[PDB]
């Protein structure tokens, strides 16, 4: 019994501090948006009560991780692959998909952002190959995008980081994007750790 | 796995 | 602005674990005390108010983690990594004894105990040479010890784990032993979210 | 020393392992098969030293591995998501392409074949619904995969366990012929255990 | 690491 | 043929192994003595071919298995029950004297230890109830435990932790002896593997 | 076959 | 990189 205490302060815990989390990003604080997911996950190895309470948090939590890491590509999420952090973002993006019971209608438009920030940074970055990779394995599929496959294909092989597509994009603009719709699947809230600091900071 | 499941941070 | 209420809740969280780390240490459950110890460890990054309304709390959880690490002698705290745990625990131990200002007869006994268990635990580990340096440099005045640090050399030079002294020098009852001393030097508050806790599943 | 000599026996034993996984993979002893997979897992936290050396015939043994067990719809290789056996094959062929640096030319007619695999063992345990899932997300697309995504959506939204494109796919089938695909990436060369195994007992 | 463990996991998380 | 070469080999495979367990366990490396011991585990479902050329280690395995997890009260190495790890050492202790065939007297003197750390490690973890059951069911017989039995008793009614029995029991040094005792029975024998990793390594 | 459970030595 | 605070002032976990 000592035991489900420890579990409910947890659970309020990891709450608040996803609460900040996204506060410290909507303010493109990004240090402390990293800060509070290490302390998250030094979190997740203890007993959180029940997982249906904290695993859509959690999700847009991975999301919102592995997109303010994307500039870093030799940063990795994944524990089998080479992966870049937005080629992992595409992954929770999915699982999201599932999980939330969305439509491909209303998360096409959000991954699609994805892809190509993840090849255009790649790009940005004079990683040539990899951004071909990306391209071929996530965008060399759909519809309204072939412009955008052949445009991004041949800023590839002539290495045309001069381009209008390449200059004008803003990973800052793409973050605040990402989680403006992560955000539009979520409540808000003051979790009542917040809640309790007020009524006391009183 | 809920460190894992739902992991945070980068492996790396 | 909504700063001053994270401090507050930081400070509260960083209070929490600190007591169930206790309370793992307590109940010799030195794995949950790691994990608890990790994350206070990624709040301390944080900002938590002014220091000494946690740097009491802070040091004999300092003073814990190296005693919970005593028997890894490949494990260091200090920056250049020339410490075995126990060595650092003598040094927060006198940061305790300053910082608390504690009279030299309320610390001997425990500091003469962290010094017999740094010696020991390498002689166990047959790090004979380590063993006869942390001896030779906590234990030369350090007079009346005299009998113990003289059997120590003999046990060290013949390389006798069999010696009695080595035999029946018990960790498990050496950590709960500083455990008691530490708590006595502290303010086991019922941290505000497990009462907090308590009035709700209560 | 004594370190890098367990090493060099450890790169011998996965080595070792590795052939007679494939000869009993091969000969269709299955739990041959898993058991010697199960010995190699309990390897793999033990030092190899070199990476490089076991990194491809690794690939080789998870791709299997989750074939193996793609008829086991309950039984999931993530971490992070609910995923089927076949569909985590799928996302090993990706990483064995890319660390293989194979191109697409080759890869996508075994993809193709995992996707087949995948979307018609849930068809035939009548999970209909991750079989469409399965099926949008992986053949998706359309060549020549727009008449066999067809016939199976037709298939699915009919619950027609008796259509011929069902009624003829036998999962042994599909198994030997990864496993053909995989043997054609891959040095076969006597493990040095076995060289020994031969001087030693004849 | 030991990850190897983990990066090539060869049987089910389950 | 192909069968008969795989049982060589995993004896060897086997047998090296269980060399490297004693050595992680006589380094006091008992991390890695479990990683070893859980490859071992996997590799009993494989042809060996000769129970008795590997009989006689397997035994001595099993009892260092469950002595390293003495301190663990609620691991079960037993099938049917919830005797603690060190009361199914007692039981492999049976097993090793019948089958290496030993005297009572040459046995008794490490049964008396095992029994003794069984007693006192439930005490430790204060499961007084269960430290009564086990002192009553294996010690109170009647060499010279007929007193050691008794402060045991009146130790445990009085819940007294402080006593110098408990106080001067240390599981690190009972551990090395049961090691030392179980080892001295084994042959000298380098195995084969390691050997020709030497020869590898020149 | 048994030998993995006849020499068991890992935890259940 | 960035700003730590009191985490190797009051450093609890090893660096190792």
């Amino acid at each position: 019994g000592e035991a489900r205490l420890e579990e409910a302060v947890n659970r309020w815990v990891l709450k608040f501090y996803f609460h900040e989390a996204l506060r410290a990003f909507r303010g493109s604080r990004y240090g402390d948006f990293r800060q509070i997911r290490d302390i998250m996950q030094a979190l997740l190895v203890r007993p959180l009560g029940k997982e249906h309470t904290v695993s859509r948090l959690l999700r847009v939590m991975q999301c919102l991780s592995r997109i303010e890491e994307g500039e870093n590509l030799d940063c990795s999420f994944d524990m089998e692959a080479e992966l870049t952090p937005l080629e992992s973002a595409i992954n929770v993006l999915e699982m999201i998909k599932t999980e939330f019971t969305l439509t491909e209608a209303v998360v096409e438009s959000s991954r699609k952002l994805v892809k190509e920030a993840a090849v255009i940074i790649c790009i940005k970055n004079k990683e040539f190959e990899k951004a071909s990779k990306i391209l071929k394995k996530h965008m060399s599929k759909d519809p309204t995008t072939q412009k955008l496959r052949n445009d991004l294909l041949n800023i590839i092989r002539e290495k045309n980081l001069a381009h209008p597509v390449i200059q004008n994009f803003s990973y800052e603009t793409f973050q605040q994007k990402m989680l403006r719709f992560l955000e539009s699947h979520l409540d808000d809230a003051e979790p009542y750790l917040l809640t309790m600091a007020k009524k006391a900071l009183k | 796995g809920l460190a894992l499941k739902y992991l945070l941070t980068p492996v790396n």
